[PDB]
DNA sequence: GGATTACACCCAAGACACCAGGCACGAGACAGAAAAAAACAACGAAAACGG
DNA sequence: CCGTTTTCGTTGTTTTTTTCTGTCTCGTGCCTGGTGTCTTGGGTGTAATCC
């Protein structure tokens, strides 16, 4: 054995050396990319306002208004409300929250406007005001009335307008960031089909089977119970073909990763899935072989369909299957997942949501809570683009820490290991400031010291091998 | 060792003040009680950090501590 | 209201004050900022009323009858460091669907609050001499919190 | 819920049969020890003729339904199944000769 | 002199420090007191036995052999120290 | 009583016991304590599992809360 | 003769346990488990009983065997 | 004449689970106060060795 | 048990600066609401044994 960890240990010098020549390359290559000229060029990033408004002519105002009382307008999605004879309107887009309290006879409604210091959830980029240090603003505004019904129905009404405004948004949101794509071109004769494929994101909130079908410039997707529900995917848009087999699986899966997200129904994805499910003492075991008849027969067709996308792309997408051998478990996002290395990406593709990262956009792995004999770590990839949010992989065991970092090494991906969770949210806006500063004081390979530099040691006891009494 | 030397030492001879009065301590024995306490809290702290992420979650809590100390057998 | 940002309020409050004499005013026997409840879920002010408790939430304000508090709980947490006040109210109060027939308010053990009632000597001698302190002194917040809800309610602490 | 034990033709409750076994047959059948596969193969639920006897020595009944060396109790005159090939071969590796009391064979 | 709740020596870097030598990224602050008293039930439950060790022995000092045997008695034998 | 057939349990230990030595002869009493430590075992398995899958909410027991109550115990490294 | 442990006597087990509702993998884990378990009390036993110059495995191979894991029994001539 | 009942099936509810929205209590950030920690020198109890 | 050596535990003082904290805003994750569809009950209804 001593002569078998010798040589495993100078192959472990090896992968300690590519691992030197990694963090030196990309030290080299951050440098490069950053240039002082830019760090002058400095962008200010500044809060933008979404501009809005309720009326431009007093005509626009309903003549409904005529009864001093709080009236509103639906279809310009404004709130007027009486201030001391004045028909002041308010955008539902200005209003915040509001609080009804019927104290006696009248009804003290108190209806909150967005106000600076803690106000909406909504993120600093959109503010629903203008910037001003200098600019008041009506944070409250208490009415009361005689009549209780018709001041409900009002507060019922208000409510309901910020209800379909923020769906609204949100659902412009979700079509925002998707890039208007070019249309699918039909295939002129019969187009090779899979049928009873059930699709994830799905676009309705039913789960209905339907059928896939290859294309001149794309894949479609198409339901039998409505013709709208199609999902139309461009061969161009793809940047990842996964096919998955069920090796250990109720199901066989075809995923496709995307370049750009897609709005499918209300939600914005970049990750599209085709999927289907095997599942409905020698008669148990004869019942597990039928089984296995059943998961080798769909593995057969979804992986012929999966390499015939790949033949119609004309060399454009490559056909990836998972490495289940070189799998580890850990937790991307709130369960423990099988994670999957393929040729050059590492996936999680079972569970909903879906891990796809690709190897070539990484720019360095960070090992969390490695020490003295500890049960776990975490592993975070962070990105050559540091616009993107890393990604965490936690609770990976222990056990796996060797084989992760041999990967990692087989990948020329450079890695470092630390006993805390340092926090990125921090390291990531610094880095984004001023990458060029960041690359000029060592960058991460500064960061990595490999060098153990202990030479204190514990001293030694007197050196005497030799026979005492 | 994380803990420092002379709090731990007055925590010890606290302790220590109930069952026999005015009892001397000796070189190596609250040494020895400091790294078996930093030992054993490291490993409940690893079965909580378990504890914790199968709850899908990252900050732990006294009740992944009490089911750590449950399934340990410990009372 | 109005939000006047900048190191400028106060000038400006100043000035109008000035301009019609504005006089200040105090209301609610007793006011209690900053509690945490457990149920609902979020940070309430309480002021309470001769007749009824209004809790004050940034997203919820609620009004409750003292006549509607059939039950006051003030329990010690295990942990010895957190001390648990909850009150049984029907009819439950309402967020939507599901109700809170109990509210769960959450002290630390080691608050310490100060508190004079907003009452005139008259009334306190008249209706709460013998049920309510005048002053509270510097006692932890949950006895206080516990007293004058016993007093106004009229309901056992359990 | 009551059944009937094949081989001495005792009448017990199935689950009283699965928890303690047969007082008589245990001795050969092991029915406490058995499954309930066994248990069913050997006691069964679908019987004729439920039959009480007081003393086995002097009654002439049970010496002609063969329970006069048993334990008293419920008895059934005929017991639907068969006890099974192999507990038959298990049986008559014991030295005991098995007399089916399902009517059929006389 | 008699030692009163010094409990509170063990202050919140310790535990945090020991947390993250754990591997805990985030500590809720109920923690710290949890801790605090599991500590303590350890600590009764070991020395009450080094100390039957060292009354046993007609002692007055708290040896660390008495220490290593009341940890070897709960299956926690400690290297370094003797054995 | 004992949750277990006995046959089944039987054939299981001498499946078992035929790897290390071939005609090994087992005492009843030998199937019975094994079979008896063996449910106590996993009672006690169980047990632990449907503690773990309480603290995270749920009701249905899961390979991976089997392998964080070993994990726990000190059963898996 | 590991398929002889068949789902009910799982589903038995667990319901003895307090099991509420129970996937469709316990039975695989729970197999795997108690082949662990019994390949090492088995193992014990047989070093006892070869040490001993047996070929018959006793029930104080077993009683000791479980004694060396801490799993003492009682009722079996401990 | 009379009655309780077996038996298949429909219409329906309780339950553990999945997905979405939002509000607040925690993390992140920054400037400030605190005492744990580090370093220094002195005295001698008591640990390690011997007969 | 009694006398010896000399280590390192107890005693006290000065200085440093990392850690604790007061304060603010934002967000992410805890909690309430809406919904799925399965296992199961309670019932109708057709049909029946029993004396
Ligand atoms: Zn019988």
């Amino acid at each position: 054995r001593n002569e078998t960890t010798n040589t495993e240990e100078e192959k472990e010098r090896l992968r300690k050396e590519i691992q030197k020549q990694l963090h030196e390359k990309i030290q080299k290559e951050g440098l490069a990319r950053f240039n002082k000229s830019d760090a002058q060029d400095g962008n200010e990033n500044h809060a933008v306002f979404k501009r809005y408004e309720s009326y431009v002519r007093e005509s626009q105002i309903p003549s409904k208004v005529k009864n001093l009382r709080i009236s509103i307008d639906p279809k310009a999605q404004t709130i007027i409300l009486p201030i001391c004879g004045r028909p002041v309107p308010f955008h539902i887009n200005s209003f915040k929250n509001g609080s009804k309290n019927e104290e006696g006879d009248y009804m003290y409604i108190r209806l909150n406007f967005n106000s600076p210091g803690m106000g909406s959830s909504v993120k600093k980029t959109e503010l629903p005001y203008e910037d001003g240090d200098d600019k008041e603003f009506v944070r409250s505004l208490t009415f009361r009335s005689t009549n209780k019904e018709r001041m409900s129905e009002v507060f019922k009404a208000i409510t309901e307008l910020k209800k379909t405004a923020v769906k609204r948004d949100q659902e412009r949101k979700t079509m925002e960031d998707v890039v208007a794509q070019a249309q699918l071109v039909e295939f002129k004769g019969r187009p090779k089909k899979l049928e009873n494929v059930f699709v994830r994101p799905a676009p309705d909130s039913k789960r209905v089977t339907g059928t896939l079908f290859i294309h001149q410039n794309g894949i479609r997707y198409q339901s039998p119970v409505r013709s709208d529900h199609r999902v139309d995917i461009l061969f161009s848009n793809i940047k990842h073909l996964f096919f998955q087999p069920c090796k250990e699986e109720l199901m066989v899966i075809i995923h496709c990763h995307l370049k750009t997200p897609l709005m499918i129904g209300k939600k914005k994805t970049f990750d599209v899935q085709f999927y289907r499910e095997v599942s409905d003492d020698e008669d148990e075991l004869e019942q597990e072989q039928e089984e296995r008849r059943r998961k080798a027969l769909l593995d057969k067709e979804f992986r012929r369909f999966a390499e015939e996308i790949s033949e119609a792309s004309n060399g454009l997408l490559d056909l990836e299957t998972p490495f289940r051998e070189l799998g580890f478990t850990g937790v991307p996002f709130r369960s423990s997942v099988l994670c999957l290395p393929t040729r050059d990406c590492l996936i999680q593709l079972i569970d909903t949501p879906f891990l796809v990262v690709t190897l070539e956009e990484i720019e360095v792995a960070h090992l969390e809570r490695v020490q003295f004999g500890l049960k776990n770590f975490d592993l975070v990839f962070v990105f050559k683009d540091f616009s993107k949010p890393v990604v965490h992989i936690n609770t990976i065991p222990i056990e796996m820490l060797e084989f992760v970092k041999q990967w990692l090494t087989d990948v020329d991906i450079p890695y470092s290991e630390g006993a805390v969770n340092l926090n990125w949210g921090t390291i990531m806006k610094t880095i984004q400031a001023d990458p060029y500063e960041f690359f000029e004081n060592g960058g991460w390979s500064f960061l990595g010291g490999g060098e153990s530099d202990d030479e204190e040691s514990e001293e030694e006891e007197s050196e005497f091998q030799v026979s005492d009494e | 060792l994380l803990i420092r030397k002379l709090p731990f030492q007055r925590l010890v001879r606290e302790i220590a003040q109930d069952f026999k009065t005015d009892l001397r301590f000796q070189s190596a024995a609250i040494g020895a009680l400091q790294e078996a306490s930093e030992a054993y809290l490291v490993g409940l702290f690893e079965d909580t950090n378990l504890c914790a992420i199968h709850a899908k979650r990252v900050t732990i809590m006294p009740k992944d501590i009490q089911l750590a100390r449950r399934i340990r057998g410990e009372r | 209201r109005l939000y006047v940002p900048g190191q400028k309020s106060q000038l400006f409050y100043e000035q109008l004050k000035d301009k019609a004499d504005f006089d200040t005013t105090s209301e609610a026997i007793v006011s209690f900022e900053d509690i945490l409840f457990l149920t609902p879920r979020g940070r309430f002010e309480i002021s309470m009323y001769a007749n009824n408790l209004r809790l004050r939430g940034q997203s919820y304000d609620y009004k409750i009858q003292n006549k509607n508090v059939l039950r006051i709980f003030s329990l010690p947490r295990l942990d010895d460091r957190h001390h648990l006040v909850i009150l049984q109210v029907d009819p439950p109060l309402r967020q939507g669907q599901t109700r809170y027939p109990f509210l769960v308010m959450q002290f630390d053990r080691n608050e310490e609050l100060e508190v004079e009632l907003n009452l005139s000597d008259e009334e306190y001698k008249s209706k709460y001499e013998g049920k309510l302190n005048r002053s509270y002194g510097t006692d932890s917040t949950y006895k206080i919190l516990s007293h004058c809800l016993r007093g106004l309610t009229e309901r056992r602490v359990i | 819920r009551e059944r009937a034990c094949m081989l001495c033709g005792i009448v017990l409750p199935g689950r009283v049969f699965m928890q303690n076994g047969c007082p008589n047959c245990d001795s050969v059948l092991n029915l406490r020890d058995s499954d309930q596969a066994t248990v069913n193969e050997c006691t069964s639920s679908s019987f004729e003729g439920l039959v009480a006897v007081g003393d086995n020595e002097h009654s002439w009944v049970a010496k002609w339904l063969r329970v006069d060396r048993f334990q008293p109790g419920l008895y059934a005159v005929r017991v639907d199944g068969r006890l099974p090939s192999d507990i038959v071969a298990a049986l008559e590796q014991y030295g005991v000769y098995y007399r089916p009391r399902d009517g059929s064979v006389i | 002199k008699v030692l009163r709740d010094n409990i509170q020596g063990i202050t919140k870097p310790a535990i945090r420090r020991l947390a993250r030598r754990g591997g805990v990224k985030r500590i809720s602050g109920l923690i710290y007191e949890e801790t605090r008293g599991v500590l303590k039930v350890f600590l009764e439950n070991v020395i009450r036995d080094a100390v039957t060790y060292t009354e046993h022995a007609k002692r007055k000092t708290v040896t660390a052999m008495d220490v290593v045997y009341a940890l070897k008695r709960q299956g926690r034998t400690l290297y370094g120290f003797g054995g």
